[PDB]
């Protein structure tokens, strides 16, 4: 066996879908060769390690195993690692062309502690010649000011429904799987912008059922029916939704978190009602996530919940 | 004199009731050879801790202890543990071993992000020489990233059948005799739970049995484990719902100190009782179920519990009167 | 006051004033940052012999002619002294003891003055604060710098940066 | 392919070389010209200055076609010549824009070759030209002595006083818990010339030093046994090993007044 | 009387047994038997598998009726034999119910009686299994030069790649400070038999081991004045030291 998330990785800047004008400006460094200190912020999974290392790679061409050092949190990064290591490493001398340096790749700088942060500055600033630093972390607040002072910031938003489509259909172009478009919707449904969860969950669906069909995708990502959770967020009657809620759905042994989880993704897709009554449902199953996530996932705060979404859709 | 919590735990896989789904699957797994790193999540009490011992005893047979690591919760894991221990593990080679090393952490959703992302990583590094079991009662707590990288299963509770097996199991390796409801009451208040029902079942043995052949009744059960009685909550939904304020005040007190209850549990049972009844209006039923769920967040916050039992009399006194 | 003491925001110009005022009076500068081991043992060791030596460098550099005679003296840039993590213990005592007792100018930069870790510098030391610089300022480095690149932009683009930012000219 | 070839006769020589001033610097610069091998270094506090000049009569074998830098750590330098014998030859080769040096050990009479390489340093050398100076003060003593001296006169304070008055050298130091000193007459000895001190002095003189500076310079006590010591009232010291090819100087910055 | 009686010809020779496996061996169990005494041990990663074994040549007076286990700490054993002189001889006695052992160093012209207890911690994790005995490269080189080149390259890295081809022993390390490679020839000097290098090839190995368990290997080198080593590709490696009347030999796991 091997993951798909790892076989169908990209290698080369070109491949990556997703934010345009940040790829635009990578490729532009990566060919012209002045790269300065980057911080790259944004959410898990949507190719923030991988941009920096097709960056690095089309940066340094046959020289990525002699001028690339990468820290990642496996290994130690303490006061001692950033005083030798890092530093021995900048003074090494290397003969590159005219526009390439050195590169060294934090990965998830956020958890690198503020002592260990602090003693990277004036190495980062007197050999800035022949050595680049790039950070990637998924909180950029968590970085000190100094650092963030020194690297200009990157930010990656979240990836789009489009993008994510398109891949998926590279992907099954290529690997010759059957599918459905009812399948397609609802792993980007499921998926939410994570590139690598969808990637997964697809490779899971095939290799346990085939076919990719809605059916599937749902009962392996064990998560609520959307189709059964917009049932149940819109009864006309608050006795049926209260039923559905008790027999289908908690008998079934279905976890609070994802059940409020999947009512929340469900109302934020639900075209048929307003706008006003879309942002109020999801107002109050945000307060009902809240509760339940503060230590009480009791059936009586669920109740509540549909009680007030049935009173706020019928006044 | 070993706990029944630990003597009846199963040995093997054949041994584990109501997860049949899971059991094809890993039996399935560990026939083709190609075992992933597994993410048993679930509620507790339920059988994870045991399949996976069971499984890592059938797969290694004497090796266990050479092959086998058993890493728990916080126990002072920082960043030191994660970085050094498992990762020497991982990366150890064995002496005479064909094949690859097993470590499995219970209870893992305690981790913080930073040693979630430490175990991640380590398990990115080395996937090709030892495989990772993770075990967890919540798969929300833990970082999607973790999630993306191993096989999810989910526990879910035990039906009625396997408990009652297992009932009619340990009544035949123990001199005790069970009454009809008795059992009743026993998968009323365990809610899937194997764990509780084992721990209470000893208690009362202790207890109750002085020429070691008595009947368990359904009092000691319920006084035993601390529950409600539904007889007692009835006769308190009463005394709130048609006497004045005085009386049904009164007896609310009498009842929640005379047996030692908590008003979360009085609670989930008046509106448990209250799931069934033909009442007239939808907003009654609207505002009860909103005054509860306040009162019960806020009792989840150590307010003065007298004050909270006389929003519940007044919210169920308020309520009915549509 | 022996010790002068900087302090201000980052990326504000506290390191390169310093380094251009020592250089311009021809002093000879021994610079010290976070990145090098400041416990005590060493600070005992490594720089408190070098507090009343003079330059080899200064000296063999030029010394014949009249151009000043202070060439041959050390100004000590301890930077980043907020940043002595737990791997310097005793660093911030000792530092403040070099504070006094000292023949030579001795510039300490950091960050944070009222922070309670540099107590120890109450009165011993001149401490001036920088500030961050008006925005009239930064539109001029920012004009020169874009004259001098061959590139125009609006000015209120360069204002609008000059507000995201929040002062800081190295992030501009 | 490659620009310099260098040939110790012996592999002990350059670890010595190494060795006496691995103490006091961590980075370096090689310049190796035609002539030899040319190295000056500045102190971390930037007050003993370390040049080393191996000339081309103490290689056996010495190409280098055009002069080179070469900057290198000297712990790893340490390091890796460490691991050499004592009967065994030692080979410097660097290749064309060299990110790295080549240094081969082999044995006269045995196949047995190991080869290291060690990565370089960037370094920004601050080249600093040194002139003759007219030196007011001018002797040379044995190393052995000298090294006593200052390993008796260091344990009391860290300031050592140098004072060159009436043919007599006086070594004292105050420190805390008393003081001391210690006075030196010329004088010559036909049986053992490297027991005789000289002396050469134009006016009195007095300088004081520092103690860890004196007992790092005299660690190189090894490379030769008379050491030679040029003072000044306005010039910093200077303390020469001679090796049978080149030199070893150590410039030392006295205190102020 | 004693059950268990055995005498060395010297002191130095127990000193240097032990001194072999100290640094790499926690507790360790003798099993006393009529052939002789042996032990075997692993570490705590269980890495390094330590075997001794020594007849009943060594010795001069041994008597042992029936197989006795001794499971004793090393480290206080150390302590104790660190107080011997190099004129005494040992002379392990045991009775029945083995629960202290005692060292006696004896003179043979001015009485010096030097009694020492020592109490046996037991573990019972014996666990004896010896499967392969067929290797894929074999070879015998002084341990002097072998331990030499171990603490050379092991300054390098943390693994060192021993490679053999066709009669040429190399062994590499890379690292972050550089590279180093040493690369040796099989020769017979027939002025000095101690220092000849031989090897026996059936086909070409590579594989890499840890410097740690090396440098805890090259620490027996005390024992003899020539190493044996057998390589084998997907089996543990030998080195072995010889010795008068038996071996001590360290079985070692490869890495990735
Ligand atoms: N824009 C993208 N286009 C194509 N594949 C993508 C994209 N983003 C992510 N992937 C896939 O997702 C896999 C994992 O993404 P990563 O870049 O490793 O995640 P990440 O951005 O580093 O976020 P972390 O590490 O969880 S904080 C990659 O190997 C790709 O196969
Ligand atoms: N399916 C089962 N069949 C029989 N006994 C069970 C079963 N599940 C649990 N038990 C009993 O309960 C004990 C504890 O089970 P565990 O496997 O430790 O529970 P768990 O699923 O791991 O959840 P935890 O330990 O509370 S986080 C076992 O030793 C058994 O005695
Ligand atoms: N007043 C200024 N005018 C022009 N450029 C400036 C000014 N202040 C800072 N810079 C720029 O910022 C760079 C670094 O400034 P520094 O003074 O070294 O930062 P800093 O004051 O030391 O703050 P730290 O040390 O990062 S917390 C300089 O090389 C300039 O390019
Ligand atoms: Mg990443
Ligand atoms: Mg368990
Ligand atoms: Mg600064």
């Amino acid at each position: 066996q091997l993951p798909w998330v790892e076989k169908y990785r990209p290698q080369v800047l070109s491949d990556i879908v997703g934010n345009k004008e940040t790829i635009d400006r990578l490729q532009q460094i990566a060919k012209d060769g002045n790269m300065p200190h980057m911080i790259i912020s944004g959410m898990p999974g949507i190719g923030k390690t991988t941009s920096v290392h097709c960056l690095a790679h089309e940066l340094l061409g046959r020289s990525y195993a002699d001028g690339v050092l990468e820290l990642n949190a496996s290994d130690d990064r303490g006061i001692d690692v950033v005083r030798n290591q890092i530093k021995h490493f900048a003074q090494k001398k290397l003969h590159l062309p005219p526009g390439k340096h050195k590169i060294v790749i934090l990965d998830e700088a956020d958890s690198m502690t503020a002592g260990a942060q602090q003693a990277l500055r004036r190495t980062m600033e007197l050999y800035s010649n022949s050595t680049r630093f790039a950070f990637a972390c998924n909180q950029s607040n968590k970085i000190i000011e100094p650092l963030q002072s020194r690297c200009a910031i990157l930010r990656y938003s979240k990836l789009s429904d489009e993008d994510v489509l398109k891949r998926l259909l590279q992907i099954i172009k290529l690997e010759d799987v059957k599918y459905t478009n009812d399948g397609l919707e609802a792993i980007i449904f499921t998926a939410e912008g994570d590139m690598r969860q969808a990637i997964n969950n697809l490779q899971s669906t095939v290799a346990g059922h085939g076919l990719v069909n809605a059916d599937n995708v749902f009962k392996i990502v064990d998560s609520p029916h959307p189709l059964i959770v917009k049932k149940m967020l819109l009864a006309s009657n608050l006795e049926d939704s209260i039923q559905i809620l008790r027999t289908d759905l908690w008998k079934k042994g279905y976890s609070s978190i994802d059940i409020v989880t999947t009512s929340f993704r469900v109302t934020k897709n639900l075209a048929q009602v307003k706008e006003s009554v879309r942002l109020e449902m999801i107002k109050e199953i945000g307060l009902t996530h809240m509760r339940i996530l503060e230590g009480v996932g009791t059936y009586l705060q669920l109740a509540s919940m549909l009680a007030k979404i049935h009173k706020l859709n019928n006044k | 004199n070993l706990p029944w919590v630990e003597k009846y735990r199963p040995e093997t896989l054949d041994e584990v009731y109501g997860q049949n789904e899971v059991i094809t699957t890993v039996r399935k797994f560990v026939d083709e050879g190609k075992l992933p790193h597994l993410l048993f999540y679930g509620p507790p009490g339920t059988g994870k801790t045991s399949t996976i011992v069971a499984l890592a005893r059938e797969i290694y047979g004497k090796n266990y202890s050479n092959m086998v690591l058993e890493l728990n919760a916080s126990d002072d894991r920082g960043i030191d543990v994660v970085r050094n221990q498992i990762k020497d593990f991982a990366s150890t080679r064995q002496i005479f071993s064909k094949g690859f090393k097993l470590i499995i952490l219970d209870e893992a959703d305690a981790m913080t992000n930073a040693a979630q992302n430490a175990l991640r990583r380590v398990i990115e590094r080395y996937t090709k020489n030892t495989r990772f079991c993770v075990l967890a009662n919540y798969a929300h707590k833990l970082t999607p990233a973790l999630l993306s990288r191993c096989t999810r299963f989910r526990f879910q509770p035990l039906p009625q059948e396997a408990i009652e097996r297992r009932i009619a199991n340990v009544l035949v390796h123990e001199k005790l005799k069970l009454s009809p409801n008795a059992e009743k009451a026993l998968i009323e208040l365990s809610n899937g739970d194997m764990r509780r029902v084992l721990n209470v079942l000893q208690s009362c043995k202790a207890t109750l049995d002085n020429p070691d052949e008595d009947e368990i009744s359904d009092d000691v059960i319920y006084e035993c484990c601390g529950a409600p009685r539904p007889s007692d909550l009835k006769a308190v939904l009463k005394s709130i719902l048609e006497d004045d304020w005085g009386t049904a005040h009164y007896t609310l007190n009498k009842v929640r100190s005379a047996k030692g209850l908590a008003l979360i549990d009085l609670i989930e049972g008046i509106v448990k009782i209250l799931e069934d009844y033909e009442l007239q209006n939808e907003e009654t039923r609207v505002h009860l179920l909103t005054k509860l769920a306040d009162i019960e967040y806020s009792i989840s916050k150590g307010g003065n519990d007298q004050i909270q039992g006389s929003a519940v009399i007044g919210a169920i006194k308020a309520s009915f009167e549509n | 006051f022996r010790a002068a003491m900087l302090y201000g925001p980052p990326g504000i110009g506290k390191t390169t004033a310093a380094h251009l005022v020592a250089q311009e009076l021809g002093y000879d500068i021994l610079e010290q940052n976070a990145s090098d081991v400041r416990s005590k043992t060493l600070l005992n060791a490594g720089v408190k012999n070098a507090l009343d030596n003079m330059s080899v460098v200064g000296y063999f550099k030029h010394n014949e002619e009249a151009q000043n005679l202070n060439g041959k003296h050390f100004v000590i840039i301890m930077d980043e002294v907020d940043g002595m993590s737990g791997g310097d213990r005793g660093g911030v005592g000792q530092l403040a003891q070099f504070c006094r007792k000292t023949s030579t100018p001795l510039i300490l930069i950091c960050n944070e003055r009222n922070l309670p870790k540099m107590r120890p510098f109450d009165r011993v030391c001149l401490d001036i604060q920088f500030r961050r610089p008006d925005a009239n300022s930064i539109k001029s480095r920012l004009m020169t710098i874009a004259i001098r690149e061959k590139f125009k932009l609006d000015p209120n683009v360069i204002d609008r940066l000059i507000q995201t930012t929040r002062g800081d000219i190295r992030q501009v | 392919a490659s620009m310099l070839e260098a040939k110790f006769e012996e592999a002990s020589l350059f670890k010595r070389i190494i060795d006496g001033f691995k103490d006091c610097v961590q980075l370096v610069n090689f310049q190796c010209k035609e002539d030899g091998i040319i190295a000056q270094a500045v102190d971390d506090s930037r007050v003993l200055l370390v040049s080393l000049e191996i000339g081309v009569e103490a290689f056996q074998e010495y190409r280098c076609d055009h002069p080179v830098t070469l900057g290198m750590d000297l712990t790893s330098l340490s390091k890796i010549l460490r691991c050499g014998n004592n009967t065994d030859t030692l080979t410097l080769i660097a290749d064309n824009t060299p990110d790295s040096i080549i240094l081969l050990f082999e044995d006269t009479k045995k196949d047995r070759i190991a080869e290291y390489s060690l990565k370089l340093m960037d370094i920004d050398a601050d080249f600093l030209k040194i002139e003759e100076l007219q030196y007011d003060s001018t002797l040379s003593l044995p190393s052995s002595e000298f090294s006593k001296i200052v390993r008796d006169l260091s344990q009391l304070s860290d300031s050592i006083n140098i004072m060159i008055t009436k043919e007599t050298i006086k070594f004292v130091a105050d420190g805390d818990i008393g003081s001391g000193s210690v006075i030196i007459k010329p004088f010559v000895d036909m049986e053992h010339p490297e027991t005789s001190i000289k002396l050469e002095m134009d006016q009195p003189v007095d300088l004081t030093f520092g103690a860890k500076y004196l007992l790092d310079i005299i660690k190189g006590s090894s490379l030769s046994d008379r050491v030679g010591i040029r003072l000044s009232s306005e010039a910093p010291a200077l303390f020469q090993f001679d090796l049978k090819s080149g030199f070893l100087q150590f410039f030392l910055a006295p205190k102020f007044n």
